[PDB]
């Protein structure tokens, strides 16, 4: 049957699957990205306390590995929570209508804040592979420094660089991504009414 | 949008038809009338924009009453129906109540024929301004001006037009509290002279009328002699 | 811009666009000349034809033995306008047994034409007259305008091409006072000239007068009755 | 936005949004006893200044009959004069009192005379209307639609949905005046965002010998579960 | 949309009618009425810009009837328009039916003309509050209200412009404490709610004061010489 | 509970945090734009008084990276404090309506000019991340110039004017910044009533 | 207070500071437009009436390079200036409304003509970088010159034309500046008055 | 004061300015751009009627460049003043309104084809910088031709078609540059009067 | 004068101009579209029968460079011709004006037909400059058969189907050709004379 399969499908993910990812977000999240925020400042601190010479090319600090693995683990978790937050409201849109799609505005523009939390942040600043351009854009480096080397020293700077920026860009990705939290929060919880029944029939005037 | 009717509010209580509306008397010429110890004297800066045209035409100092006179000041289609109205409120008092109808009372009259038209959907607001003045032995000089909105308020002194702001500055220099007509007309017609720009428009035609004691409550055009007389005093008081 | 679609908007800048659009519709009609003396007020029109094998389109109108108008604009306001005057004019010789003035006449016409400007559901009247009449103060020209303003003039010409005959009019006014019937009627052919190309001159098949004074009930003369009034007109170069 | 218009479905959008403005005014309760009819709403204000003693939520419209409303006052004013004009025709043509269903088709008559133009908006309030008719009692809900219900009990405005859940799990038939009202209290108990007193609501019920609405003494009698 | 004409919205509401209440603070002025055991009291300030306007004209009271009187806030040119109409109604109803018509009645009557202009798109709603006072014959003295949705109601004390929730604050804070209420101790809580929400040390040219007591039933506006007697007991405590 | 949720995102970040910010920015930020400005035009003036050799391309000039470091450690501290801005407003941002919208309108006009502030303005003429594409610039120089070398001179005046044109760029960005901080601030004093509070009122009549 | 923190910015660019722009531009910066162009000119035609041979790579002609400084310093100095216009303008958007934006408008039509000012036109044909771009664009040529170099015959010539397109870029570049001043000038003198008080308009 | 710079602008640029450059376009441009059009043709069959080979790739035609120094010299000459006639209208734009705007939409009308002239038609299908993009290309392939050289016979043919195609280049954009001319000065001779005099305060309807 | 300007330039484009273009088109410039691609298939047929070597990488064919000169040929000519239609419509396009435009609309119709198929159908698939397009390819190709010469078949492979997708190529645009000159025929002959006289004013409505 056909009401039977939308039932199987409604029944799997309900309202309160897309308020235990609220619930954690609010609570353990928001958290973990301050907490990365904050080691990121701790870690680009100490490349601006630091000078850099052709030792440092010949091996790459677990320090900023670190960071970076924890904001793709960040990122990876933030996207599929969001998708079961998507994957409740986009499994209740009903029947196509000229009219009567007030609750149904209400479903796209959650899912547009959502498709906003998605792209805009995650890259799915800096989004979720920044390591793979971290190391690249390194690895390029690394070996213009050794062969046969190479006598630039802008380039030996521009190696510093590219260890501080990427903790920078961390530290305001994580500060950005915060924002975006608290504000599909507040979207959920005051629209949640809508984006479950959209449609509320009166056939008072019916007979 | 917000600003295409005068059924229609803004968000903030404002209704821009009506405003729209005195916008039009801002740029229209500058009328004034001043209220004096017995009686009122009103003056418009007439602009003459071709020498064919008769002097005489599009006068702007109406005769509403054998009491009462009108100065306008916007589109004088607009102001010559208003007097038609003044004229007809004045008329059916005296055949209703027997006696001269009061300005106040007039002006009230009006004020609500055009408040009238800034509620609905069919009309727009009057694009005129206007003073009006009476003198009787009974309710004295009186001088009342009259707003598109619908407004009315009495006066000592009042200008509308052009050069309000810089008539009006002049204007509480005066005493007219102490004078007569005949001085005050000299006052009126240096001021007409101060605020009348040579570049900004052609050149221009006084126009004068008065109502008080040296009439006998009978709204009247100025005589030439003294008009002349006050035209005069204007051109050597430039001398400033 | 979007302050243009009807008559009861007024623009941010305090105007009302489709009245001085409705002026505009006076500036397609043909031009007319109005002029008078101290005894005779003239009025001298040029015809237009659509069809050259056609007769061409009446100017000027009657509307009492001592009123009369030429017109530019819609033909359809002017007879509308016309008739208007008409039953006024008749209306008072009915109770008073006296002719109408001519002041009253235009203030009546004003009044009139007022109200399509403020109230929506009706169309400014398109139509501009110069208006010559002779009453117990002397003659008079005055024009009346789509804006329901009106003027009381020594002379004024309207329609296209008309600041010719106005800027001719403007040098000639301290000479229309003691002017006779046939200087003033050719001062009137002359600025009526200034505003054809320099192809183009008066003939008879183009050119109606119309004219009133004390001793003399408002005439038209159209196509033959003209050629006394055309002989004396010099011979221009360009 | 039109009125004479109707939807694709098959829907009439201004009524519906009509019954919007019912949906968020005071709660109002109705109850319809073996030898009575209860009506009870909220009447709060916004302020110490306001008296209390001046408007009235709860109006007679004749010996026999009264109103309450959920929605906005000034339509109901014009409602509550209406139907005060309607019953003195009935009077004047038979000489009899009006019967409390032939009020409410002649009222559903006047909300359903501005449905139907365009440049007029239908009326914001749905009306409750109590009577005592042939030694019965009758309790009937008129719309902005220009329907009517008759109800045994029911609710109208904010919370209308729980507080006509709790008058399905707690109303039946062999009660009297007195036990109802009670339970109307209890009904309006759940929307009061404070303390309830005499003040702050207001009562009106029919019966054998008429409509009256209670004076702040009787409701401050019965405000300490007392009846 | 559903903000230009007189429609109702998704969610049941009017805007051009709250569109209308905005344009009560336009004038830029504030009006207050307080209510006494044997005195109604309204007050409201005199703004003249101009030494050319004549300060006889520029008044926002009104006398209804000898025993009612107004005061009104907003549009200048509409409240002349509401007040005659009070004024017609207040009439006819004495032509009628024998007696001179309540303050209760009046106040609803004028609030029943102004609901049609809500409810039918011919005309615009007025941009004006209407604050009355008179005396009654069982009831007394009385404050009443009314608003261009055709809200009424009756009140102890309330006001109406800019200055309105922080002068109905001092209101709420005075009555509660529920002193001897006089006619001196009605103006000195006028005037001492004008002058806080205002911050502006009046004069006697800067107001107004009507008023009507169980004694004299006639709404009588006070003179500058009148209004100094209350002014000076003031500044002493 | 859902409410007690939206009170805690609430009570952190609330009007107080906004307003220390914008107060902060009329005061020091600005000072400290127009510090660097002036460095980077004193800046400018030295490289163009000098005539440069191969001597410059194997030292970096310290009085340059010093003033792009001090660019980035402003523009890192507008972005964290726009962003706290940001979170007052979206959190407040009421359920989806079809009408009174007005303070909605204003919401999204504020965070339609803090946008402009960290995007278009600030890099996340230049921005955030000068230093390094001024090193990586360089070294494409530095690397040609000394490898063996190259006899080009306009490689040395080009060596020369990359060196200026950064110092250039820093003056222009500081000055299109503090533009935009100005015009950030005139929004946020003129319209945080409607920021925090948008939909206001309910009306007697409607009971 | 806030209201304080209002006016200690508006006092602090006031029209008088945009006027005094206005004023500079009207009669100095057109007329080192000008001049520039003059320069331009000249070496263009000097350096199309001439041969190049292989010594013209191991030198950079001073002539060009004098040029595209000067336009550099000017477009610099323009751009402050417009900034400088733009704050005033910017500082005096009033609050956000539905209705009575009349003068936003004609803010925001300004504001677009010193956008259009300075991103289309000062880079910020070619604007203020001209000089380092040039340079790059000699370099690649010189370094394929001079390595046993190059046996083009049209490398020779790709090195003489670009001497001389930069000049011609400089000339337009400076033409086209010169209309968008001479625009700027009448807009704000036009518009000045609701440049400032946008919203003037209150009830009466 | 204000009206004097407005005056000393609007009497530096007149109708008289852009009547002159607009007669100078009907009378002497138009046949320059017909004579190129000849000229390129001829070089185009001149070049069709070859055989290439190792010799000619150590010699440039003069016969080509000559012509692309004359389509230079034209399209500089034609921006130069055809910005003298946007200075005539832009510097009489009158002040901002929402009505009375039937002049400017003339104005700016004109403006967009003084657009398409200016900036697509001239270079600022091929346009002004069409030299250097024939010589930069024309070396690309000598490089290799000579060298050890190249023997692909296709690379010596692209030397032909090179040479051909930018006479055939040349000769199509002065066909459309005609036109664009052609245009721009009915575009002026039948709007002028709106041009100049927009608005026109003549309101007879006021006192 | 103005006038005099204005007839000198539009007697010189004539209705007849162009009614003798489309004439010409609607005669001989489609047969010779369907004979460029009745050429094209012969040598697309040709190639495809055929296995290549080394030896096709040491000589290119006559056939293929013959048929690329002749659709280059077509090209120039139908530009040179469409441009005489586009500059007989655009030096009659009247007065700017806010009413009275719908003799305009056909103008601006047309001239969009006209620019469809000139500046982008001819590419001034493939277009006029695809000779040099063909040449280009080919010759990286044979550089690295010929050189160390590369054994890879495939590269083989690829310079034969470089020899035939061009053919291809041809034989597509031909067709697309003969479509659009087709189509331009008929918008030309129910529209020309609005595209002549836009706006008559026999106004019998005035006196």
């Amino acid at each position: 049957k056909r009401a039977a399969l939308i039932q199987n499908l409604r029944d799997s993910y309900t309202e309160t699957s897309s308020f235990a990812v609220i619930e954690e977000w609010a609570a353990g999240t928001l958290q973990e990205i301050e907490g990365i925020a904050k080691a990121a400042a701790e870690a680009h601190g100490v490349i601006r306390n630091s000078t850099y010479g052709r030792a440092q090319a010949e091996k790459s600090p677990e320090q900023l590995l670190g960071v970076l693995q924890r904001y793709q683990d960040l990122c990876h978790n933030v996207y599929c929570q969001a998708e079961t937050i998507r994957t409740v409201i986009a499994i209740r849109i009903p029947e196509h209508k000229e009219a009567d799609n007030l609750g149904v505005a209400v479903q796209h523009a959650v899912l547009k804040i959502i498709d906003e939390l998605e792209i805009k942040t995650l890259g799915s600043p800096i989004g979720m592979y920044a390591l793979r351009e971290y190391l690249s854009a390194r690895s390029t480096v690394e070996d213009k420094l050794l062969g046969g080397g190479s006598q630039s020293p802008s380039l030996l700077l521009e190696l510093r660089q590219i260890d501080a920026d990427f903790m920078l860009k961390v530290e305001l990705a994580t500060t950005h991504l915060s924002t975006m939290v608290r504000a599909v929060i507040n979207a959920y919880l005051l629209n949640w009414k809508k984006l479950i029944q959209p449609r509320t029939g009166n056939l008072s005037y019916y007979t | 949008g917000y600003d295409l009717s005068a059924s229609t509010f803004s968000p903030d209580g404002r209704v821009f038809q009506v405003e729209y509306a005195m916008k039009a008397v801002e740029n229209s010429s500058t009328a004034i009338g001043i209220r004096c110890k017995d009686g009122v004297v009103f003056g418009v800066e007439k602009l003459v924009l071709s020498k064919l045209y008769e002097e005489g035409s599009n006068k702007r100092l109406f005769n509403v009453d054998r009491h009462v006179g009108m100065a306008v000041a916007g589109l004088l289609a607009d102001a010559r129906s208003l007097a038609d109205i003044a004229r007809e409120e004045a008329s059916n008092f005296r055949s209703n109540f027997g006696y001269n109808i009061p300005l106040k009372h007039l002006a009230d009259r009006v004020a609500m024929y055009v408040h009238a038209y800034t509620l609905y959907s069919a009309v727009r607001p009057f694009g005129c301004s206007f003073m009006l003045g009476s003198y009787s032995v009974n309710d004295g000089a009186q001088l009342y001006m009259i707003d598109p909105s619908g407004v009315s308020y009495g006066y000592w002194g009042c200008a509308i037009g052009k050069a309000r702001q810089a008539a009006k500055t002049e204007i509480e220099k005066l005493q007219m509290k102490e004078m007569t007509c005949r001085d005050i007309v000299k006052e009126v017609a240096k001021i007409i002279y101060i605020v009348h720009d040579e570049v900004k428009d052609k050149a221009f035609e006084l126009e004068l009328s008065w109502v008080g004691e040296l009439t006998n409550g009978r709204h009247e055009i100025v005589p030439k002699d003294i008009r002349e007389e006050a035209e005069k005093y204007a051109k050597e008081s430039l001398k400033e | 811009n979007q302050y243009d679609n009807d008559v009861t908007v007024w623009s941010p800048q305090g105007r009302i666009h489709q009245i001085e659009y409705a002026m505009e519709a006076v500036k397609q009609g043909s031009a007319t000349v109005g002029l008078k003396s101290k005894t005779h007020a003239v009025l001298v029109a040029l015809k237009r034809a659509q069809s050259e094998l056609a007769a061409h389109q009446k100017k000027i109108l009657h509307v009492d033995n001592h009123i009369g108008i030429s017109i530019a604009g819609l033909t359809a306001d002017a007879r509308l306008l016309c008739n208007f005057m008409r039953q006024e004019c008749l209306d008072s010789r009915f109770v008073f047994d006296r002719p109408l003035p001519v002041s009253r006449l235009v203030s009546l016409i004003g009044s009139k034409t007022q109200i399509p400007t403020q109230r929506y559901g009706r169309r400014p009247y398109g139509v501009g007259l110069l208006i010559a009449g002779y009453d117990d103060m002397g003659p008079h020209i005055f024009q009346t305008c789509p804006s329901a303003n009106y003027f009381d003039c020594r002379a004024m010409s309207i329609g296209a091409r008309s600041q010719s005959a106005r800027t001719y009019l403007e040098r000639h006014m301290s000479e229309f006072m003691e002017c006779n019937l046939n200087e003033l009627v050719k001062h009137g052919l002359r600025a009526l000239r200034e505003t054809l190309p320099a192809e183009q001159d008066l003939t008879t098949k183009n050119v109606s007068i119309g004219i009133v004074g004390k001793d003399l009930e408002f005439t038209i003369y159209d196509d033959d009755d003209v050629s006394p009034f055309l002989e004396g007109l010099e011979e221009r170069p360009q | 936005f039109s009125l004479t218009t109707f939807s694709p479905s098959g829907k009439l959008v201004q009524i519906e949004y009509a019954l919007a403005a019912v949906a968020g005014g005071a709660p109002s309760v109705g109850i319809k006893a073996a030898n009575g009819v209860v009506l009870a709403t909220e009447k709060k204000q916004k302020s110490i200044l306001y008296d209390e003693r001046s408007v009235h939520k709860v109006e007679p419209i004749t010996k026999h009959i009264g109103l309450v409303y959920s929605g906005m006052g000034p339509d109901y004013r014009v409602l509550v004069h209406r139907a005060r004009k309607l019953a003195q025709q009935y009077y004047l043509v038979y000489q009899e009192p009006i019967p409390t269903a032939q009020l409410v088709q002649r009222v559903a008559s006047v909300m359903q005379e501005y449905t139907q133009s365009g440049g007029v908006r239908p009326f914001g309030v749905s009306l409750l209307i109590c009577g005592w008719n042939e030694g019965r009692p009758y309790l009937f809900q008129s719309d902005p639609s220009g329907a009517y219900f008759a109800w045994k009990a029911t609710a109208m405005g904010k919370n209308y949905v729980n507080g006509k859940t709790f008058l399905e799990k707690r109303y039946n038939e062999d009660l009297e005046l007195e036990d109802a009202i009670h339970t109307a209290i209890l009904t309006l108990k759940e929307s009061f965002e404070g303390q309830m007193t005499e003040d702050n609501i207001e009562v009106g019920i029919c019966n054998e010998a008429g409509f009256r609405r209670l004076t702040p003494t009787e409701v401050k009698d019965y405000l300490a579960a007392i009846a | 949309f559903d903000r230009h004409i007189t429609i109702f919205s998704p969610e049941g509401r009017l805007y051009q009618v709250e569109y209308a209440f905005k344009a009560i603070n336009q004038g830029g002025l504030t009006s207050v009425a307080v209510r006494g055991k044997d005195c109604a009291v309204i007050v409201t300030q005199k703004k003249v810009p101009d030494k050319l306007l004549d300060s006889s004209t520029v008044t926002h009271l009104f006398k209804i009837t000898e025993n009612i009187g107004c005061v009104m806030t907003g549009m200048t040119a509409d409240s002349r328009s509401q007040v005659q109409r009070a004024r017609y109604e207040a009439a006819n109803w004495k032509y009628k039916y024998g007696y001179e018509i309540p303050v209760d009645m009046l106040c609803k009557r004028i609030a029943d003309i102004s609901q049609v202009y809500t409810q039918n798109a011919e005309m615009r709603p007025l941009g004006c509050c209407m604050i009355l006072i008179g005396i009654d014959e069982e009831q007394g003295p009385q404050v009443y209200k009314c608003d261009p949705a055709g809200y009424y109601c009756g009140f102890k004390a309330t006001a109406a412009g800019v200055k309105q929730t922080e002068s109905t604050s001092f209101l709420e804070k005075k009555v509660k404490k529920k002193f001897d209420w006089t006619f001196e101790q009605t103006v000195e809580t006028a005037i001492t709610c004008l002058s806080t929400v205002l911050s502006i040390d009046f004069k006697p040219s800067e107001i107004e004061v009507g008023v009507v007591t169980v004694e004299n039933p006639k709404f009588r506006i006070l003179t500058e010489a009148e209004i100094d007697a209350h002014l000076v007991a003031l500044a002493e405590r």
